[PDB]
């Protein structure tokens, strides 16, 4: 055995390689940054007809002008979220604003090489997940990648999950910088489709678009019907 | 200042308690509950300091459904009433003491009616009768010359309202109307609230 | 302060003074002594003006996290026991704080008085500050739960002026919500001498 | 320290063209008893500043103690940077505002003189954390004995020689010593230049009692 | 005083080959009487038991956290306890709390293993020892109680000589004061039987 | 240290916790101890393994605990850890009742123990204890009970059971001539003697007690030799018939 | 018994304009019946649109102002960008109620531009309570100047009165004559008045003077 | 202080204890839960000398939430007992009865903060978290070693979930849920494609948790065959 | 073998292959490059793109008004080391009202970064950095590494191909004291550009430049702000 916090002869600890594996397992995601707004979409992969599809929540909101997409596991995105959530009325609380999309990212960022074994107070392992963050402020819409090595960038378009090589591939082909919110959420819609073994639906994947003056929204069966219907 | 009353009788315990919700010289509420249901069978009467009150009567109500859902049965009347000491005794010497006065009224299935007398430094006493507040002056007297041990609870109802009646004749505080509530083998049953 | 709440037909109507004192000194003639915590959801202030401003403030906080934690808003009975909480960990600690949290739910109208020593009360009337006693005598005469929106408008707006009229730390403007089904209104905000002036006026 | 034990009276300060001149007599009282008379309560900081102290001496020789090793330490790393006597005035301050807000004050009201890249510094701080700085300063019962004979002389003529600045100190000593009945004839000089600080004594002012025979 | 909030009596009393112990039953608070079936003397073992005068709270915390230790160690030793031994049990425990103690002052009377000689003692608030030979009082009338004592205890005294005294020196004594009283409970504590009496007293 | 760390709380491929599993191992070799449950009380029978003849038998037994006014226990194991845990039992049945001033319920304190066995399983990098109980009692709720706990801090309520060594042959025995509801403590010792003669007879080798209800208290009583004696050769008749 | 405070005296003043915001006061510090220094000014530059004048115990105002010069550098490098007046305002509040059971004895006026670059006052007390204001008195001259701010400034008990908005010229020229009549009546108010303006281009500091005595 | 980390990535980025806790889960009994209309139904499968009340798998957790589970019943208990605290702490903080989304939330969190702090070992249990809301809805959720949570019309956890989950997908019709007696019929037939075998508790929107009688039982399994 | 595991274990050769393995983060990090004149200490860092669709990573962060810096290596590591660094400063300001020497803030990292260097389950940083700063003994640069070893340097480069532009540094280090500003942030991107492929060049998207001096306190130029100097560029 090594410890968690072990250097591999390339300079890169272990337990943070393992854990952008972990991300290759999760289901697929993609933001799309356009100066009318961001999109965010992810697949839900549901496993049975008994399972609650609105019980599957990958996309939320983590304040009104800010929302996140998430792969990897599940469970250990759950933490993050309640930190960045915590973390938005605490800067509303201390400083009556609200956080940029790059000070949310870097917040969640801080607690990424956070753990180990001796001398520690209490995370034994990183985290198993990797987020986009998409929302708007003074600099206009803005979409945050975050990786397990706690690396942060910002991105135009952005794929994460089992078939993130192909979509980002999809992504890089079909994006413009002058491209619209609405030719946004098709080419993610399209490239979701490409990439999902079951067919994709309204009760099947999850839609979210932040634009200014509209704030942060979550896509009804109704809306992602007439979305899929073009 | 408040008003708690307990009548035991030979299968059942009536108790009440006065409505007045109030704060310096103005009565804020007219139709204030002083009792806490603990159990089926046990109700909680509490008096006191502003908040101590309802911050330490209901501690003991969710431990005492704790203790219902952990093991699947209820704490008995004496149990409820040892384990409200336990805790109100050891706030005493804390930093945190509790300003609480209360009456434990319950019906166990083993032992009967059961009727205690807590104490705010926690004493913990069996009563056949008890009252609380400055309102027991004038009536534990009253109590004293007409209880007798196998008063019904038509008859103790009775008994109450002559002290009740007793605080409207002599009492400086404007104590209205009251919470009356009986506790016998098929649980706690709300009778007429005495009003006057 | 005075501040004052009453539940009614149309809603809950919620007025308070603006008057803020140091000793004799009038510190500030207006000040907000009203939180809107969300379109639903209001608290009054009285007593210790930092008490107020921070203790509330940190009630919306944990609000605005309980609605990004389940999607949903906090209800009335919620956000006041939360407050109470908050005041029952310092309690001897010397703050001052009344407040009235006022607000409407999945269970209709809520209105509840919360004070420093940890007090929750759920009434359809209450009075806070200095000068509720002068606020209780001129709400409580003409109440009626029947009350036309304008007719409560009149009997908040009174029952503030008048406790101005007496009480020496209370004065300024009254600032004025109704609470309805689809969230609050703010009323108005009308200066207490004037209305005060008005009534005399007409004698 | 709650409650003092040995006190110092008066440190006096007076910046002129060149540096600054501090001065404070060598006494150490238990109330009215004048138990030590020869204790200096004058220190050289560095080559650039120096301090004065009143009030407890057992709390000034500690502070004493804590200055003179901050220094020590600094001078190991021989780096070309040294703390300048704005520096040590402001360490000070943030050093007994620290322990009046941990309701354990260090008893003292202290002066700061010096003189860095040609400027003149004299800085007062007191156990509380009241820092400033003046043209001159006199702490204790000076401030309503010296202090206005230092600023009357400082409102005709502003920049003092070195001099006459050391003239106008031996002046306010000769009147601390009549009318403060916490003083004593025998005193320090301290002055700080170009050349580094420079600590004088023991020196006493001649006394005049004629106003006996009128 | 925080000892006359509750108010109340106790006294223990040696015999030949028994040993008596006594208490009053008021429970009050200040001037106003709450019960008047207050126990104040509990069972230790088949012929050992404690009295405790004092504040109300402290009387049945001590009594409650003496029966837990008490418990324990009876269960570790598969033994009944030796009178001596419960003294000393009892004077750790008030001890512990030295500067902050419990308001009651015990009052222990039992009956050596060796089935006979007769045991009593009485402890200060902080646990201090004291055995003695004849009688041992607490309460708010122990002026009254040691002169009652004084006058009224012989050496060897029959259980039925023991009974008459104790009864008339608890009696006589909480007719003086004025926070004890509602009534008088005695057991005597023979090899063979225990005798617990209530005594016909003042109800004022 | 991670090289010396044993990794006593960490789960095994197929979700086995192996220090728990070796923990069994121990209390097979540990000496049978059987409960049955009576309608008139309940009994614990259990084999001594202290039967050497210079032994001075100062304790009025060797498995057999009292924990409570109303229970008592037997135990198969490491015997040091048996002590650790009967002493915490009895440190738990007066924490209830000087909190509740009534005797801790039978089933209440089982869980209790098995709270903390548990803890050893999930956390702390300590091995468990090697004991598993057999818990006799009698309470308000549920009166006359028996109860059996494991290294795992897993338990079960009884009519019979059996552990230590031979306890599998034991609970076969007990499943054949186990009369549900129609046993009394009279045909229930005759029952224990039966199946500790197979699964091993002096009442040197043997060490029974009984928990009884007389006049409204319950009464705990180890058995004497010669009481033991007149049951095995009750036993020893009727066989040879 | 040993006192952590002691009162230094000092008035301090600020005016929401337009396009503009004046923070001043006087240059007096002292203790009882004396004069520490002469100069020493109760204006603090934040930010290059927020200034704050701070008054009270002397100990008290240069931790306080030490504490928010470290925490706007704090958040500068946490969100790359400078606070906004509002959001000082906000933090201040926080800052002082941290210390509700052993407070600062400083009274706070923050003086700056709002995010529509319009004149923003914000006034606190001891212990975090605090508003926007159009205008404001604080410090040992609070009471005297307060009034004034109220009718000139304010339009305050004037009937049949234009309401004309205070321009920088006339507002500056309020300053000079309020802090003549603070010295004139207040021990502690004298000197010097420093006066802020802070605007779009940035804070000009004015110093005029008052009597030495 | 026990400062080991259990739980750790391997090279393939799986959490090996949390499959080897998972693999526990799948060793227990099978435990069957069906969400209704007017009620919520939970099923257990099931020695002859042992007291079944001591063995009972089916937990009430506050008035309005019961569970059921699958795996270490030691884990399992210590799981049931901090949920039971923290359905009293919630009522003691906002005045409001929990949620049944909120418990399971907490019950997730606590398996969730088992896979990633020190000393500690994850809990080898699933569980299944029905219960009427305090507006009448009816909920089902299930929860994981890992931490992970979902609402379902139906589920099933241990010894044989995947064929009683294929039996249920098949199964879980309106029709069957239109009577309180039909859910109840589909929750023992799911369970007797396993399988005095089965234990049985149904809540009723505002009654209490109702943990049916073996002959009540059998007057179901009678009718089952006959159909 | 045995001797890789933990930075407590002495390989029997008297290394410890632990912060060896973390100095291979630094050189894995992208290219940048620090260099001084007699009033200026110029920071020029090469950022790289995730993908054509993601940004250019800061490679360039502040910790005062008279200090900066540019990491290669764990970028979580560097933000830890960048808040010691900002709050050292604030210390020293808050404490003494002076900006805190350079040099007396380097020895505080490593002072700092040799302590998990010592102790069993603990681990050195992952970050390399390049420090450019101004104080009382003019401008700096310095760098510290994963192994808590600090150096004062004239001029110096980290990173990924970064002995390409040592070797530019190392050739033209005498025209830098007497060099301008212009000029000397020119040398750092002649630097910058020699550990760049053949195909590739500097561009206003992959630099970034920090400058600190005489009377510039720390600026970070990065895209159409970095264009004033590119525009001098001229060959290879
Ligand atoms: B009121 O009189 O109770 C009023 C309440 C108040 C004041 C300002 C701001 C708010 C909410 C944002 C509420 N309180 C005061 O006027 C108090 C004095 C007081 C307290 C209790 C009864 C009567 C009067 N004044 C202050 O707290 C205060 N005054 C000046 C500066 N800071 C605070």
């Amino acid at each position: 055995d090594r410890g968690v916090n072990t250097f591999s002869p390339e300079g890169r600890l272990f337990q943070v390689e393992y854990a952008i594996e972990a991300i290759k397992l999760g289901s697929t995601a993609i933001g799309i940054q356009t100066s009318e707004g961001v999109c965010l979409a992810v697949e839900k992969r549901i496993t049975s007809p008994l399972m609650e599809p609105s019980s599957i929540e990958k996309i939320v909101e983590i304040d009104a002008h800010i929302g996140c997409a998430m792969s990897g596991l599940i469970a250990d995105a759950k933490t993050l979220i309640d930190k960045a959530r915590v973390e938005t009325q605490n800067h509303w609380f201390t400083y009556n604003e609200t956080m940029t999309v790059e000070s949310v990212t870097q917040a969640v960022s801080n607690l990424a090489l956070q753990f180990g074994e001796e001398d520690a107070d209490a995370m034994s392992r990183p985290f198993g997940v990797a987020l986009l963050f998409g929302g708007v402020d003074e600099k206009g819409p803005q979409l945050f990648h975050m990786d397990p090595s706690g690396t942060f960038v910002q991105c135009d378009a952005r794929a994460i999950g089992s078939a993130s090589e192909g979509a980002q591939s999809s992504l890089q082909e079909v994006y413009h910088k002058s491209m619209t919110l609405k030719e946004a959420i098709k080419s993610s819609l399209i490239i979701l489709k490409q990439v999902m073994e079951e067919k994709l639906n309204a009760t099947n994947i999850e839609l979210a678009t932040v634009q200014p003056g509209q704030n942060f929204h979550m896509f009804t069966k109704e809306e992602l019907e007439e979305v899929i219907k073009d | 200042m408040e008003y708690l009353i307990g009548i035991q009788g030979p299968d059942y315990v009536l108790v009440a308690s006065d409505r007045v919700a109030a704060s310096n010289i103005v009565q804020m509420k007219d139709d204030h509950d002083k009792m806490f249901k603990m159990s089926e069978k046990i109700l909680l009467l509490c008096v006191g300091e502003a908040g101590d009150t309802v911050q330490f009567a209901e501690y003991i109500q969710k431990n005492v459904q704790l203790y219902k859902m952990r093991n699947g049965y209820e704490l008995s009347p004496t149990a409820a009433a040892n384990f409200t000491r336990r805790n109100l005794a050891d706030c005493l010497r804390s930093r945190t003491p509790y300003h609480v006065n209360l009456l434990l009224a319950g019906y166990d299935e083993h032992e009967g009616p059961a009727l205690y007398y807590m104490d705010y430094l926690a004493a913990l006493a069996k009563a056949p009768f008890a009252a609380h507040g400055y309102g027991a002056f004038l009536t534990l007297s009253i109590l004293d010359r007409y209880y007798t041990p196998t008063i019904s609870r038509e008859r103790a109802v009775e008994l109450l309202r002559k002290c009740l009646e007793e605080l409207q004749k002599r009492f400086i505080l404007n104590l209205p109307t009251f919470s009356v509530r009986i506790i016998d083998k098929n649980g706690i049953h709300d009778l007429d609230n005495i009003s006057f | 302060t005075t501040t004052l709440a009453f539940k009614f037909q149309h809603g809950v109507i919620a007025a308070v003074d603006s008057r803020a004192s140091a000793g004799s000194y009038i510190s500030a003639l207006r000040v907000n002594k009203v939180i809107e915590i969300n379109p639903y959801l209001l608290g009054t202030m009285s007593g210790c003006a930092a008490d107020c401003q921070y203790w509330e403030r940190l009630l919306a906080k944990e609000c605005r996290l309980y609605y990004l934690r389940n999607g949903e808003r906090i209800s009335v009975s919620a956000a006041s026991k939360l407050l109470s909480n908050m005041m029952c960990q310092y309690r001897g600690m010397g703050l001052s704080m009344g407040s009235m949290i006022c607000g409407w739910d999945k269970k209709g109208p809520g209105l509840y008085y919360v004070d420093e020593h940890g007090t929750r009360l759920s009434g359809n009337m209450f009075s806070t500050g200095s000068g509720n006693t002068y606020a209780y005598g001129v709400m409580d005469s003409g109440y009626r739960p029947n009350l036309s929106p304008e007719e409560a408008y009149d009997l908040g707006r009174r029952a503030i002026a008048y406790a101005t009229h007496r009480d020496s730390y209370s004065g300024g403007v009254v600032n004025m919500y109704h609470m309805k089904e689809d969230g609050w209104v703010k009323v108005e905000s009308t200066d207490v001498s004037d209305l005060l002036h008005q009534y005399r006026e007409a004698n | 320290t709650q409650n003092p034990m040995v006190t110092g009276t008066s440190v006096l300060g007076v910046k002129f063209e060149g540096g600054v001149v501090i001065a404070a007599d060598m006494l150490g009282s238990y109330g009215s008893l004048a138990r030590f008379r020869n204790i200096s309560r004058i220190m050289r900081v560095n080559n650039s500043t120096m301090l004065g102290a009143s009030g407890d001496y057992a709390d000034f020789q500690y502070l004493k103690q804590v200055l003179g090793q901050m220094v020590i330490d600094e001078e190991l790393l021989g780096d070309g940077h040294s703390y300048s006597p704005r520096a040590i005035h402001s360490w000070l301050t943030r050093a007994m505002y620290s322990r009046r807000s941990k309701m354990n004050p260090l008893w003292n009201t202290m002066v700061i003189g010096g003189y860095a890249d040609g400027e003149s510094f004299l800085g007062y701080v007191d156990m509380l954390g009241v820092a400033y700085e003046a043209p001159s300063l006199a702490t204790g019962y000076g401030a309503y004995l010296a202090q206005p004979l230092l600023r009357e002389v400082l409102e005709k003529q502003p920049v003092l020689s070195q001099t006459e600045a050391r003239d106008l100190v031996e002046r306010c000593m000769r009147v601390l010593y009549y009318r403060d009945a916490r003083s004593y004839n025998r005193f320090q000089i301290a002055t700080v230049t170009e050349k580094g600080v420079e600590i004088e004594g023991p020196l006493s002012t001649e006394t005049n009692w004629d106003i006996a025979h009128m | 005083s925080i000892m006359s909030y509750n108010g109340g009596a106790v006294m223990a009393m040696k015999g030949k080959n028994c040993v008596a112990i006594a208490a009053d039953r008021r429970f009050g608070i200040q001037a106003q009487m709450v019960t008047t079936d207050f126990q104040k003397i509990f069972p230790m073992g088949d012929r050992l038991y404690i009295g405790l005068a004092g504040l109300a709270t402290d009387v049945q915390t001590v009594a409650q956290r003496l029966k837990f230790r008490l418990n324990l160690y009876e269960l570790k030793e598969g033994r009944q306890i030796k009178p001596y031994t419960l003294m000393s049990m009892v004077a750790n425990l008030l001890y512990e709390k030295r500067f902050g103690p419990y308001y009651t002052e015990p009052v222990i009377a039992g009956l050596d293993p060796k089935t006979f000689k007769p045991f009593i003692c009485s402890l200060d608030l902080i646990g201090c020892p004291m055995v003695t030979d004849d009688f041992v009082v607490s309460g708010t009338c122990a002026e009254q109680m040691y002169g009652m004592c004084e006058s009224l205890w012989e050496p060897n005294m029959d259980p039925d000589h023991l009974f008459e005294t104790i009864s008339q020196a608890m009696l006589n004594a909480v007719d003086r004061d004025a926070v004890s009283g509602m009534g008088v409970i005695v057991h005597i504590i023979e090899k063979d039987k225990i005798t617990t009496r209530t005594l016909k007293a003042r109800m004022d | 240290s991670r090289r010396y760390d044993s990794r006593t709380t960490i789960f095994s491929p197929e979700g086995r916790l192996y220090q728990v599993e070796y923990a069994m191992e121990a209390i097979g070799h540990a000496g049978t101890c059987l409960g049955i449950l009576a309608n008139d009380g309940v009994l614990l029978a259990a084999e001594r393994r202290n039967i050497h003849k210079l032994l001075d038998e100062v304790f009025f037994s060797e498995k057999i605990y009292k924990l409570n006014e109303d229970m008592a226990c037997s135990v198969a194991g490491i015997t040091s850890d048996a002590n650790v845990l009967t002493n915490e039992l009895r440190l738990i049945a007066q924490r209830y009742l000087l909190q509740y001033q009534e005797p801790i319920p039978c089933e209440q304190l089982v869980t209790a123990l098995c709270d903390i066995k548990q803890a050893y399983t999930q956390f702390g990098g300590k091995r468990p204890f090697g004991v598993s109980l057999l818990y006799i009692g009698w309470d308000k709720h549920y009166g006359f009970q028996l109860y059996q706990s494991d290294p795992s801090g897993n338990y079960g309520g009884w009519k019979a059971t059996c552990i230590g060594n031979n306890s599998a042959a034991a609970v076969s025995m007990l499943k054949q001539d186990y009369k549900e509801g129609e046993m009394t403590l009279k045909s229930a010792l005759a029952l224990a003697i039966k199946v500790l003669n197979k699964t091993m007879l002096s009442a040197e080798k043997v060490e029974i007690a009984t928990l009884t209800r007389e006049n409204g208290k319950t009464v705990i009583r180890v058995l004497k030799q010669k009481e033991v004696e007149q049951l095995i050769k009750k036993h020893e008749e009727e066989e040879a018939k | 018994r040993f006192s952590p405070y002691v009162f230094n005296g000092g008035t301090i003043l600020a005016i929401a304009g337009e396009d503009f915001a004046i923070v001043a006061s006087d240059t007096r510090l002292s203790e009882g019946f004396s004069i520490h220094t002469r100069d020493s000014p109760k204006c603090y530059k934040l930010t290059d649109k927020t200034v704050i004048g701070c008054s009270g115990f002397h100990g008290d105002c240069l931790t306080l102002t030490k504490i928010i010069e470290a925490r706007l550098k704090m958040y500068k490098h946490s969100n790359n960008k400078a606070m906004t007046t509002g959001a000082i305002a906000a933090m201040l509040s926080t800052i002082l109620y941290s210390r509700r059971f052993f407070p600062y004895y400083v009274y706070n006026i923050i003086g700056g531009l709002d995010e529509e670059g319009k004149g923003a006052v914000y006034s606190f007390d001891p212990v975090g309570s605090y508003q926007r204001d159009s205008f404001k008195a604080g410090g040992s001259a609070s009471a005297m100047l307060q009034p004034l701010l109220d009718n000139q400034v304010g339009f305050k008990n004037m009937q049949n009165v234009e309401h004309v908005p205070l321009s920088l010229d006339r507002a500056m020229r309020l300053v000079k004559d309020v802090f003549i009549s603070a010295a004139e009546r207040d021990v502690y108010t004298g000197d010097a008045l420093r006066i802020c303006i802070v605007t779009k281009e940035g804070i000009r500091e004015e110093t005029v003077s008052l009597r030495k005595d | 202080s026990y400062d080991r980390a259990i739980t750790v990535f391997s090279p393939d980025g799986h959490l090996f204890q949390v499959e080897y806790a998972q693999e526990a889960v799948k060793k227990g009994s099978t435990a069957v839960g069906v969400r209704g209309r007017d009620i919520v139904v939970l099923g257990v499968e099931k020695a002859k000398l042992q007291d079944e009340r001591t063995v009972r798998k089916i937990c009430a957790l506050d008035d309005n939430v019961c569970m059921a589970f699958a795996g270490l019943t030691a884990d399992a208990r210590i799981v049931i007992n901090r949920a039971r605290v923290e359905c009293q702490s919630h009522r003691l903080t906002v005045e409001d009865p929990v949620t049944v989304e909120y418990i399971t939330r907490y019950i997730a969190s606590l398996k969730q903060r088992y896979t990633q702090s020190n000393g500690r070992r994850p809990f080898g249990i699933s569980a299944l978290i029905v219960g009427f809301d305090f507006d009448g809805t009816p909920r089902l959720y299930q929860t994981d070693p890992s931490g992970t949570y979902h609402a379902w019309k139906a589920n099933a956890i241990g010894r044989g979930a995947k064929s009683v989950r294929e039996f249920l997908e098949k199964n879980y019709t309106d029709e069957a849920i239109e009577t309180d007696d039909l859910t109840i019929k589909l929750v023992i037939k799911a369970l007797l494609e396993v399988v005095k075998n089965i234990e049985l508790a149904v809540m009723r929107r505002d009654q209490s948790l109702k943990i049916l009688n073996p002959e009540e039982i059998e007057k179901y399994v009678a009718e089952i065959e006959k159909e | 073998n045995q001797y890789d595991n933990d930075v407590t274990v002495w390989s029997p050769q008297g290394r410890i292959h632990q912060i060896e393995y973390a100095m291979e983060a630094v050189k894995q990090g992208s290219a940048t490059v620090g260099l001084k004149s007699k009033t200026h200490a110029v920071l020029v860092a090469l950022k790289r793109a995730q993908s054509e669709l993601a940004a250019h990573q800061k490679k360039i962060l502040h910790v005062d008004n008279h200090i900066g810096i540019s990491i290669a290596g764990l970028t979580a590591d560097a933000r830890l080391l960048c808040n010691f660094m900002r709050q050292e400063c604030l210390d020293s300001r808050f404490v003494f009202d002076r900006p805190l020497p350079v040099s007396r803030l380097v020895s505080l990292i490593g002072s700092k970064t040799q302590i998990p260097t010592q102790r069993y389950g603990r681990r050195p940083y992952g970050v390399g950095l390049l420090i450019a700063g101004y104080d009382d003994m003019g401008p700096h640069i310095f760098q510290t590494c994963p192994s808590a070893n600090y150096f004062d340097c004239r001029a110096m480069s980290i990173g990924a191909r970064s002995q390409s532009a040592r070797t530019y540094l190392e050739r033209h280090m005498s025209e830098f004291m007497e060099c301008n500003l212009n000029e000397l942030v020119k040398h750092g991107l002649r630097a910058l550009r020699e550990t760049l492929p053949a195909e590739q060049d500097l561009t206003t998207k992959n630099v970034s430049i920090g400058i600190v001096g005489k009377d510039l306190e720390f600026t970070i130029y990065d895209d159409d702000d970095v264009s004033p100097f590119l525009e001098g560029l001229e060959e290879r």
